[PDB]
């Protein structure tokens, strides 16, 4: 139902923020990675008008821009077993998600989103329109553990490291 | 009821009442997201700055133009913009006031379909219309016949009008323009020691290049005077208290408009586009195209174009022709006058492009019934 | 329940609740030791003293500061005097009170995440978080925009935040403080016959260094003036009654602040790297950062440092530009003032690392959700 | 008589006589003064130690570089390193022979301007030429099409040339080269307790960056790799004896050449400029410069670097075209190794600047004669 669908090769450039920005604190790391996937998927004039429009509709139903649209999308997903026919368009989602020429940027700029800004620490808990995405732009599945963290408590190395500045100050 | 026009040009968006003398509402074209890391808790919960906002808080944002070259390309962005305009400059009701929106010649197709879908779904507007720039530059210029050179931020487009006849087959467009000229000032700054590299620094190389930069009669005569003598120096203070002086750096800029080599581009310069865009028509209307160059548009109000332009045009022109050019001092709003007025005629309102008309045929309406 | 803030500082350690306007306990961060046998038997001896019970046995004890540079190097003795906060100074117990942390910037990851470890396993405190010592600085004194300079006892550091963003590549740290300047005129009182080499006497010096050092707004003219007559020596008495009298080392040991090759250190004075902090910046918030340089820390509260500051960073700045230096009288508390500030924000009540998340995640969770 | 080409680099001086296949004498450019007072009479009596001598003794000296992303800032030292290269390195009088230099493209102009004048001034060389590094670089691959991407110690520029022919207005420059990823290592290296933060302490951690860092095919599955398991770790040994550590900070370093956001730049990485720079060209001419890619500099012999940019350009690139990396072993004195050849060639003894030509003009002439 969506052949032929030719997307821009750098549409979603743009639109990723820098990484200093993904630690900010009031950073909302799920809607600028649903705007990243948004930009993605942008049909261009090659692709024929019809198909175009019915990819518009679908993209605006599932993908929105205004805040409220995501948020009443996201409480009625909760309970989302009642609702075959967004599971229908999900799937149809996914589909086209899956060959996207770019998908090897979009499954690393979503790993990146998930390390720096925790995309995903519900790990396996998240939202369901995230789910598929994600298993959408890597199939694998194993962003359900995490991006496993570093930790320095273990000392690996006993350290006792005194440089020139800190040789100066130096008590006992 | 009161109409709405909303000239959606590249560098800055004009909007207003129509029916007024003069805009309203003028604010750059420009969406900024914020780039450095948040530390403080109240202080952010801004995800996008737009119109100018994203011109004060220029220190800590990344600023994106929607609308480069003319053709709209980041949507979104463009919604937002045509949001802010509706709900907060103007303060007005979107479905209770006819809209008028503006495009250049030789646009993709795809891209006013786009408008008009976004016009009539998001904004349920009751009714719109897509004018070609330069003719309402021309009715603003109260004529009926001349050519007519529009340079803005991101088109230069020319159309030669005969007693309310355009000439299709004549129409030229060049994609050189304002935004090109403040990035080949950018590169040619760096031979001074002064770099600029990022957004903000691109707006503030664009205030140096519309505060003091101006048109030189001879460009090789006034290479002379430059490396001869300082006078032609000046100085410009930098936002952080640093100053900064520029020669000939002055009449170089806006010389890539006559001369687009130098900015490595095939394109024969403006006055030649001019030129050849006259003896595209009929033998019988030259006489009158030549004696009404309308010219509007920000990157048209240099000082002492006019006059380079009257010199170029009348070297190339025949020795019996008179060449006059027509450069209001209001040209950099002439469009946004041109869609006032003809909001405003009586036979106008026979023209628009209405809910009814669109879901019958679709947005592919607009090609059928504009021009 | 009332969340509890305890900024430990190289120095002193500042606790007390949020909500409060002064820390209730303020109280010296040492752990003492006995260093000679005891004899008398049937009185109370105890291995070791913390804070003012320390001071007040100097006689007899070997003080040690379990905090160096900035970074907590005894892990045994800082846990004794967190134990000797939560019960003997504040009388309350960790399992009911939240708490908040500060830390100097670039400190090491292994430092913070002991901190979560010692909190959440030997206190079992409900919650906590870590926070930046120069930002609670900002908070403190009612903005949103400026430089932060915090000078403790250890470390002095800078953090330019323009609007609640904050530019990681511009902080600044310098390893050099107010116990460096102890340790400074500890050698220079060596010149008139004054000899201090115990723990016990480094507390002398540095009260002394606290009662009558100042900065001098000219160095090579207050060198000259008290070369010439004996109007700035000034007398100490001595906790055994002798009596001491300096002259120029009054104002000698703050210059090193200006001046670190003093001390052998290569780096540049404090000036010098608010100026240079505030060059890595970006060039349209410059001029905000110039009118809003803001003080906190002990180190600071030196009688004419403001003015000092003041005049060398306008030599370095354009003349254009205005210097104005923020020192509110309360500064030796700014950092905590901000502190209890912070804990009562309504907003900031979802950035509290909970003990469930804690377990979840490890002692790694401190570097995702702090600063 | 034979030709000199002397390479002055951001971080290294490259010097040799044309037609020989390798320099001759490559040392740091550093310029050094002690910064402690001496007390042995006899031994302390130079003023400043230049190139591998001021490395030898940094224990003791403050170490500058002579120059800061490829423009020259203190010119008394450029003057000293200069004439050490002449006479300590080469053991030849500059007086006898002619010389090549070699300077980044957009470039200030005043840089070759005092070029010019020390060379035929203070050194009195008979004739000298000034030549773009990347072009040079291109002459010694056999090659006269493709896009040359050279990274050296202060300035990354790219430099398209299909053949024989130039298109300045595709060069791309970058402030971003060796010297700021050293800056950021030693920014990153306090997160395991390791702070260094004097002149000879930069060389260090330079040191440490030239044998312990390497470029990530894939960022994220290294990063959980090394955060997974010890195998990445690596000891390196200071120089006093001390050993540390490192173990993502080996590839999080080089990744800032991809990312510029790590540091506070908003410019794009390196691939995205090679992108915009093959982008700006003619239609007919992306097909050659994909398969010639040309890499050069001592910033870009980190391993793996070149499958990174591979792969990054593939990405980027359409799929029927074929992407071909250019990495020979050599690349560290390809720059210099062009140099010698075009002073090597026959057809180049018409171009140098002659001494009689410099006195007629000026130092003008050296933007005339010179591209
Ligand atoms: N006084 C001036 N002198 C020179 N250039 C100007 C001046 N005012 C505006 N400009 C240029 O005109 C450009 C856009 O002006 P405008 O005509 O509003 O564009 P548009 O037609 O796209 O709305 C700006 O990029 C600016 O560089
Ligand atoms: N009035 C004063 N004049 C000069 N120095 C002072 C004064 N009061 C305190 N100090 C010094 O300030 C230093 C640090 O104090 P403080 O601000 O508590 O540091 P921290 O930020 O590490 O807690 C102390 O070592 C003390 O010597
Ligand atoms: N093997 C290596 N791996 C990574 N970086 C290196 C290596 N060798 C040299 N460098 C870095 O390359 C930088 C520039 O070297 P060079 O090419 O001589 O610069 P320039 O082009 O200015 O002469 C040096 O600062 C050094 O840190
Ligand atoms: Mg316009
Ligand atoms: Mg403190
Ligand atoms: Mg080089």
């Amino acid at each position: 139902p969506f052949s032929g669908l030719k997307f821009k090769q750098n549409s979603f450039l743009s639109t990723v923020p820098s990484v200093t920005n993904m630690h900010s604190m009031h950073f909302d790391a799920r809607e600028t990675f649903l705007g990243v996937i948004r930009k993605a998927l942008e049909p261009d004039t090659s692709t024929p008008f019809p198909v175009r429009r019915a990819f518009d509709g679908l993209r605006a139903e599932i993908l929105p821009n205004d805040t409220i649209k995501s948020a009443a999308l996201k409480a009625q997903c909760s309970d989302i077993d009642k609702h075959p026919e967004l599971k229908a368009k999900m799937e149809t989602l996914k589909e086209v998600i899956t060959h996207h020429p770019q998908k090897e940027k979009l499954a690393e700029i979503a790993l990146q989103f998930a390390r720096e800004a925790g995309l995903t620490r519900l790990k396996g808990e998240t939202d369901y329109v995230l789910s598929n995405v994600l298993d959408g732009l890597i199939g694998d599945g194993s962003w359900r553990a995490g991006p496993a963290y570093e930790s320095y408590l273990n000392k690996p190395g006993v350290d006792r490291v005194i440089t020139t500045v800190d040789g100066l100050h130096m008590q006992r | 009821t009161t109409a709405l026009v909303c000239d959606n040009g590249s560098g800055l968006v004009k909007a207003g009442f129509a029916g007024d003398d003069a805009p309203r509402a003028v604010f750059p074209s420009i969406v900024g997201r914020p780039r450095h890391q948040g530390v403080m808790v109240g202080m952010g919960q801004k995800d996008s700055y737009v119109g100018d906002e994203a011109q004060s808080k220029r220190g800590i944002l990344t600023l994106k133009y929607p609308i480069e070259h003319g053709i709209i390309t980041n949507w979104d962005d463009m919604e937002k913009i045509w949001h802010h305009t509706f709900y907060n400059e103007l303060r007005v009701a979107p479905e209770e006031h006819p809209t008028l929106l503006t495009e250049a010649p030789l646009n993709p197709k795809a891209n006013r379909e786009k408008m008009t879908q976004i016009m009539f779904e998001t904004f349920n507007v009751p009714a719109m219309y897509v004018a070609i720039q330069a003719v309402l530059s021309l009715y603003a210029s109260g004529r009926t016949t001349g050519i007519v050179l529009d340079s803005g931020d991101g088109v230069t487009h020319n159309v030669p009008i005969y007693e309310g006849y355009a000439l299709p087959h004549a129409i030229m467009r060049l994609d050189l323009a304002g935004r090109d000229l403040t990035d080949y000032l950018m590169k040619i700054l760096t031979e001074r020691g002064y770099s600029f590299v990022t957004t903000a620094e691109r707006e503030i190389v664009r205030d140096i290049k519309e505060k003091l930069c101006y048109v030189a009669l001879d460009f090789e005569n006034e290479m002379a005077t430059a490396a001869s003598s300082s006078s032609l120096e000046k100085s410009y203070e930098l936002p952080d208290g640093q100053v900064i002086t520029i020669g000939n750096e002055r009449f170089r800029c806006p010389e890539t408009l006559f001369q687009p080599s130098f900015i490595g581009m095939e394109s024969a310069g403006i006055h030649e586009t001019t030129y050849n865009s006259i003896m595209k028509c009929d033998i019988d209307i030259r006489k009158d195209l030549y004696a009404n160059n309308v010219m509007s548009g920000g990157t048209t109000m240099y000082p002492g174009i006019a006059d380079r332009m009257q010199k170029e045009i009348t070297a190339l022109a025949p020795s019996t022709m008179k060449i006059k050019i027509i450069a209001p001092p209001e040209r950099k709003y002439s469009v946004w006058i041109g869609g006032s007025i003809l909001a405003s005629l009586s036979t106008f309102q026979q023209m628009w492009i209405t809910k009814q008309e669109y879901d019958e045929a679709g947005p592919s309406i607009v090609h059928r019934k504009c021009f």
